[PDB]
């Protein structure tokens, strides 16, 4: 148990480059979500 | 109601008024509801009829009659129980449909759109 | 159009580099690949 | 802390609580 | 930590005889009300019986709480906490488990 | 009183001890005076 | 045994949006200005 | 899972078998 | 059971008494009270009349 | 070899979703549009609807919940609404084998022709599935054999076609040992005259072994004005009993001679109900009343009286199939009836009859809590 | 309550006295009602006599007495009548001593709107009206169909008119908290007047949502919970359950440092600033200790009213995102408050027979002293709802219906959950509500059964 929950590694996205935004709490036209919401959605992507 | 819009969009009519509408001409479908303040099931129909109105704005006339105020008319129109609706067509050759009971919103839409 | 960086590591990362290159924002990644675990022990009934 | 000390020194069931039937008709560990 | 004491709804035991006692006190009180009406007792007297019957019932119940715990459920969480001295007072417990 | 009077305490309280005593009585582990457990019998169970 | 007051009265679905035009809510509130204008207490700019 | 919503009452079955299955 | 001090016995010979029922009252304490206070209660009428 | 143990009951009629059959006029009325005020009428009800009864489908769902086995006989269309109803019943465990499905008729809809010739006249072109079933094949003889009670309501007598079928069904049940229960539940057209109604319902009454009528219905049938005059008699100088000194509601017991205009030889029992407040019973050898209560104000925002009548009829049927000495012993009948009053009380505490029809365990617990131990 | 023609207040009462209608609700002046007998009991008692002779407790002339049902004039019928909004938001209040209730109403007022919001499993039902009347929601002003939706605006089109409704994005409040509205209506939908269109902060689906639902155990743990302290898991930190956004404003009247400043010298939008940095160019405005955030906006506001054109005000607004930390205060709705003392990795947390690890651990010696048995009822019902997918809204004082009503609800629901999802530990017949759990560090069972729930 301690090894399974604790000693196994994984891969994830760590930094994102959005080209033309003032900050993360802004908003952009044509997209229903703010930059903060897009960033949260990315934190949930699974990779191998 | 210039500045404040009225909350309720279905209006109470009377036996004489219903008769004029029937004998005269119409171009959109007519739905008549018979109700009483006392019936418990009716509280639920009212909410549904108000939604149908928002959806079909000038493409239908939804009107209401109270049994306490017009009991004899109801008997003549053959109403056997309280939650009852009459759907009447703009064409005068076609038959009218009477529905008894609480019936779902989709059924109401289907009758208006297909049968009437 | 967005640019992303991916890594393999263990545990979880605090978003330490708040200071950043223009347009780059970090996300706190959790790198743990196992959601849950359980175990049970029962008797084989072998007597002595 | 007091709860723990009480539990350690609380003790054990003595008679009816530990044996169902009278011990007459019929503890073990000895340590050095 | 190892023993892990915790408190639950059914660990708040009540003395076995409470129902019988509350039921009897209520009978006495009804009979006295019929009699005030019929003229056999005065008002200062009704008031007094009511305060007094209820105080006795509450107090007997409090007195009997500890014997019940020590004889029938020695290791209950509520007893351990109070007897130890850790937290709780008899009055505080009486309110959770008596009247 | 000549006519029985209503009370909120007319019915016996439901409990874990009564359920268990009944169940064990069917099995034959305990014999009880009667078919329904009494309040003294329930008290002894809590002890043993 | 089963509860005398039915538990259905208590249950609400986890993903529900409340309908405010339902039998247990007060009539919809009116903007003060509009109400006051409807009843004539405040007059418009054109009228002055 | 349409099967879940078909009940034996609908598929005609003789009485003795029906009563037994429902048992 | 015994009742040596001035006591009020509330039962009569041959009465069946159940367990935990108050049969008598000792009233042992006999102390004058300086906390004595005289108070007034008012009875009120439940119907109209003479 | 023998049939399954809890005996079976058959409910015959039309399945309608939430329909209240009885409509008369009420002096008190609330706002036309604001429905948040209409609850007040449930708190203080117009009298005819203190315990509103309902469609035959509802009685079956309640019987199963209170323990018991029921079967529903009728026709519904192969349309969408029809399928929903059968699903509901199947899910609630009501036997649905005797339900017939038709492809040419549609549930809940009747085609009418509106003609004005100096008067408003409506005539019926086609009829609803519910009101169109035929003797020939719509009747499952197997269900009829096992059944020990047949339950019908008066709506069936308002359609020509179902009227013919009802009579074939009554006859077949009696052959196989059945007992018939007529729960009247009068519809709106039948409240016009005592004379027109007595004639229309006559054949059905005489072929019935157990009958349930409301207080307002019984008076309608016999001397309605005479009863009204009686309840407004207030004595001039002195009261004759201490009861009249206290200004309380009337609960008159109808004497056996008064009900003689309506008795017949094959009537085992007659029940007259005044909400859940009183239930009067009449038998060939004995008479009496069972006291009850009602508390709709304990839950003011979730109170609806819509299925309470269906529930009282169901508790009666459940106890009658199981306890057979009810017919001959007065005390047993009374004790047993207190269970039915309880079912009704709990059915007034939820919105919608099908939601909130009580279960057997709950009903016993309320009987035990409300009544003293000796009575229960 | 309402205010009368004269200054006096008025409480509604129902007349049970026989009259034609037989009932009406009336509002009574503080003086008038001392002269009527008012009862709050119910009519569920019958003996060999009739209902009218049965007795009930009642108030008359500023006193409490017992009288027959015949002699009562008015009855009090509403559930929430004797209490205010805060006390009416506590579940199972009947089982909590009143002293605590004061504390509890006070603590709800101190809650912080969180970044993502979630509704409660157990509630009282007044959360719905509290949201309608707050002003944080967008409700329709006319009926119509939704024609366009964008994060900034909603268009409603009703009978030949189009109405635009503005929305609030990331705005400050008087107490440095954030306000943000999120849409609840899909395009193409019909709405009636008064229906919800958008949700505000601390509101989900039309109800007030000031906190989160977490798995908890009540047991002693190595002293970390001494007095009133809490031990928590790291999941809360890395899955962001308790993160909040805080916005502050700094304003003025008109080496590495100065990197941010623009041509006019005002810090640009999107800059990350730290203590010391100049915000607006001797007369420089600089950051205090502990403020470090993105500069969400700058406003050069021209002003009028002063003798001179009012010194133009330059305002800077800065946002800090804050996660749960040692030292924060957390509380439940029943008067229970504590400060976080340690965060531990999931592996070391106590765990259940399902394998899952508890999020928080609370001391169990607190309930006897503080007299709140409400929490035990709420934790247990929460576990059931999560498993069975139900939310429960229960009004206060349920024992009016029957004795021990709450126990019957909680125990029954726990059993259903145990049967439907086959977890036998959820209802244990020997000790209902408690289970046996294990230690993360060693794998060994703790000796006595413990209370587990989601409050
Ligand atoms: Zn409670």
């Amino acid at each position: 148990r301690r090894a399974l929950l604790g000693e196994i590694e994984g891969t994830c996205i760590t930094r994102v480059k959005s080209e033309k935004v003032p900050h993360e709490y802004s908003t952009i036209t044509g997209i229903q979500e703010s930059v903060h919401e897009i960033l949260m959605n990315l934190k949930e992507i699974i990779l191998r | 109601g210039k500045y404040v819009r009225e909350d309720y969009l279905v209006k109470k009519v009377s036996a004489k008024d219903i008769q004029e509408l029937i004998k005269g001409e119409r171009n959109v479908p007519l739905i008549i509801d018979f109700y009483a303040t006392w019936c418990g099931p009716c509280i639920l129909m009212a909410q549904e009829l108000e939604m149908l109105a928002v959806e079909y704005e000038s493409n239908a006339l939804i009107v209401k009659v109270d049994t306490d105020d017009e009991y004899e008319f109801a008997r003549d129109m053959q109403v056997r129980g309280l939650p009852t609706l009459y759907f009447i067509s703009p064409d005068p050759n076609k038959d009218a449909i009477r529905t008894e009971g609480l019936i779902p919103i989709q059924m109401m839409r289907d009758i208006i759109n297909n049968d009437l | 159009c967005i640019g992303l960086q991916i890594e393999r590591n263990r545990g979880y990362l605090i978003k330490t580099p708040h200071n950043f290159q223009d347009g780059s924002y970090p996300i706190d990644a959790v790198f743990m690949p196992v959601r849950n675990a359980n175990h049970s022990i029962h008797s084989y009934g072998n007597g002595n | 802390m007091l709860i723990g000390l009480y539990v350690l020194t609380s003790g054990n069931h003595r008679g009816i609580c530990v044996n169902r039937y009278n011990p007459c008709n019929r503890k073990e560990p000895f340590f050095s | 930590t190892a023993t892990s004491i915790s408190l639950g709804i059914d660990d708040l035991l009540t003395i076995p005889s409470k129902g019988w006692l509350v039921q009897d006190a209520e009978q006495q009180s009804l009979i006295l009300e019929k009699h005030h009406h019929y003229g056999n007792v005065h008002a200062v007297e009704k008031l007094r019986q009511s305060i007094e019957i209820w105080y006795a019932t509450s107090e007997y119940l409090r007195q009997e709480m500890n014997p019940n715990f020590r004889m029938t459920d020695p290791f209950n969480p509520v007893h351990i906490m109070s007897f130890s001295g850790a937290r709780g007072n008899a009055s505080q417990v009486h309110q959770l488990v008596g009247m | 009183p000549e006519k029985e009077q209503w009370s909120r305490w007319q019915r016996r309280r439901p409990d874990v001890e009564t359920v268990f005593l009944k169940a064990m009585a069917e099995t034959g582990q305990v014999k009880l005076y009667g078919d329904h457990p009494t309040l003294t019998e329930t008290a002894l169970y809590r002890a043993r | 045994g089963d509860p005398v007051y039915p538990t259905i009265n208590y249950i609400q679905d986890p993903d529900e949006v409340i309908d405010y035009r339902g039998p247990d809510f007060h009539e919809p509130t009116p903007n003060m200005l509009a109400y006051l204008k409807e009843h004539g207490k405040i007059i418009s700019r054109e009228e002055l | 899972i349409a099967l879940k919503s078909i009940f034996i009452d609908q598929s005609e079955l003789p009485s003795r078998i029906y009563n037994c299955l429902k048992m | 059971v015994n009742i040596p001090p001035k006591s009020l016995l509330l039962v009569q010979n041959d009465q069946y008494v159940e367990s935990e029922q108050v049969i008598a009252e000792i009233r042992a304490g006999i102390s004058t009270l300086n906390f004595k206070e005289k108070v007034r209660k008012h009875i009120y009428s439940d119907s109209d009349g003479e | 070899f023998p049939y399954p143990n809890p005996p079976l009951v058959i409910c015959f009629g039309a399945a309608q979703k939430e329909f209240v059959p009885t409509v008369r006029v009420s002096h008190e009325q609330m706002h036309q549009d604001k429905y948040s005020e209409w609850k007040m009428l449930q708190w203080n009800p117009p009298e005819f609807v203190r315990a509103p009864g309902g469609p035959p489908s509802n009685v079956a769902i309640s019987h199963v919940r209170l323990g018991g086995r029921a079967a529903f006989m009728g026709k519904v269309g192969n349309d969408e609404f029809g399928q929903e109803m059968v699903l509901l019943m199947n899910k609630e465990k009501v036997q649905t084998r005797a339900v017939k499905f038709d492809d040419s008729m549609r549930t809940g809809c009747t085609h009418m022709k509106i003609k004005f010739e100096d008067g408003k006249m409506k005539v019926e072109k086609v009829k609803e599935p519910a009101e169109d079933s035929l003797s020939s094949s719509e009747l499952n003889l197997d269900v009829l054999k096992e059944a020990r009670i047949f339950h019908f309501n008066s709506e069936v007598l308002t359609s020509s076609s179902m009227r013919s079928t009802l009579f074939k069904a009554i006859s077949l049940s009696k052959k196989f040992g059945g007992l018939v229960f007529f729960d009247l539940n009068l519809p709106l057209p039948l409240w016009r005259s005592r004379d027109e109604t007595r004639n229309l319902i006559k054949e059905a009454w005489e072929q019935a072994n157990i009958i349930e009528v409301s207080r307002q219905e019984l008076e309608f049938l016999l001397d309605e004005e005479h009863y009204e005059r009686k309840r407004n008699y207030r004595p001039q100088y002195f009261a004759e009993n201490f009861e009249q000194t206290k200004q309380r509601r009337d609960y008159y017991h109808y004497t056996p001679a008064e009900i003689a205009p309506l008795w017949h030889d094959g009537l085992k029992l007659l029940f007259v109900t005044d909400g859940t407040l009183r239930l009067h019973y009449y038998s060939p050898s004995f008479d009496g009343v069972v006291v009850g209560t009602e508390d709709v104000l304990i839950t003011p925002f979730t109170c609806d009286r819509t299925g309470s009548g269906d529930a009282v009829v169901a508790g009666i049927m459940r106890k009658l199939t199981t306890q057979p000495e009810m017919y001959h012993d007065q005390d047993v009948l009374e004790r047993q009836l207190r269970f039915a009053i309880a079912a009704g009380i709990i059915s007034q505490w939820t919105i919608g009859a099908v939601r909130g029809f009580p279960t057997e365990s709950a009903t016993q617990n309320l009987k035990e809590q409300v009544y003293v131990p000796s009575m229960w | 309550a309402r205010i009368g023609h004269w200054g006096s207040l008025e409480s509604p009462f129902y007349e049970i006295s026989e009259r034609s209608t037989g009932v009406r609700m009336l509002y009574l002046s503080p003086g008038r009602d001392e002269y009527y007998m008012v009862a709050a009991g119910n009519s569920l008692a019958l003996n060999q006599d009739i209902q009218e002779e049965q007795v009930v407790p009642a108030r008359y002339r500023q006193e409490f007495l017992t009288i027959a049902w015949e002699q009562v004039h008015l009855r009090s019928i509403f559930p929430f009548q004797y209490f205010s909004i805060g006390a009416s938001l506590i579940p199972f209040i009947e089982h909590n001593d009143a002293n605590r209730a004061l504390m509890s109403s006070n603590m709800q007022r101190q809650a912080v709107p969180l970044s993502r919001s979630e509704k409660c499993i157990v509630g009282t039902g007044l959360e719905r009206q509290a949201a309608l009347d707050s002003g944080a929601l967008a409700i329709a002003e006319r009926e119509g169909r939704v024609v366009y939706t964008n994060t900034d605006k909603i268009l409603l089109a009703g009978n030949g008119d189009i109405l635009s409704i503005p929305l609030v994005i990331y705005q400050r409040s008087n107490k440095n908290t954030c306000m943000h509205q999120k849409l609840q209506v899909p395009r193409g939908k019909c709405i009636k007047k008064g229906q919800i269109l958008a949700d505000g902060a601390a509101t989900v689906g039309g109800e007030l949502a000031l906190g989160k639902n977490v798995l908890v155990a009540y047991m002693p743990w190595e002293g970390y919970n001494s007095e009133d302290a809490v031990l928590i898991s790291e999941r809360l930190v890395y899955e962001d359950i308790y993160t909040s956004f805080h916005i502050r404003k700094y304003e003025i009247q008109t080496a590495h440092l100065l990197r941010n400043l623009d041509k006019n010298g005002i810090v640009m939008l999107g800059s990350w600033v730290e203590t010391g940095d100049i915000l607006v160019g001797e007369t420089c405005l600089k950051l205090p200790i502990g403020g470090r955030g993105r500069v969400i906006d700058v406003r050069w506001i021209q002003k009028r009213g002063g003798s001179s054109y009012n010194p133009e005000t330059i305002r800077v607004y800065i946002l800090q995102k804050r996660e749960i930390k040692v030292g924060d205060k957390v509380a439940g709705r029943h008067g229970n408050k504590g400060i976080i003392s340690k965060i531990l990795p999931r592996q070391d947390m106590p765990y259940l027979q399902d394998g899952r690890s508890v999020d928080m651990v609370f001391n169990p010696l607190g309930v006897p002293s503080r007299m709140n048995v409400g929490q035990i009822f709420e934790c247990s019902l929460g576990l059931a709802g999560s498993l069975l997918d139900r939310h429960y809204r229960i009004a206060p004082f349920d024992e009016r219906y029957e004795q021990e009503a709450s126990r019957k609800l909680v125990f029954s629901e726990l059993y259903e959950a145990s049967k439907q999802t086959a977890n036998p530990w959820v209802f244990e017949p020997e000790y209902p509500g408690k289970s046996r759990i294990f230690d993360g560090r060693t794998g060994n069972p703790f000796e006595q059964p413990v209370i587990i729930g989601k409050p």
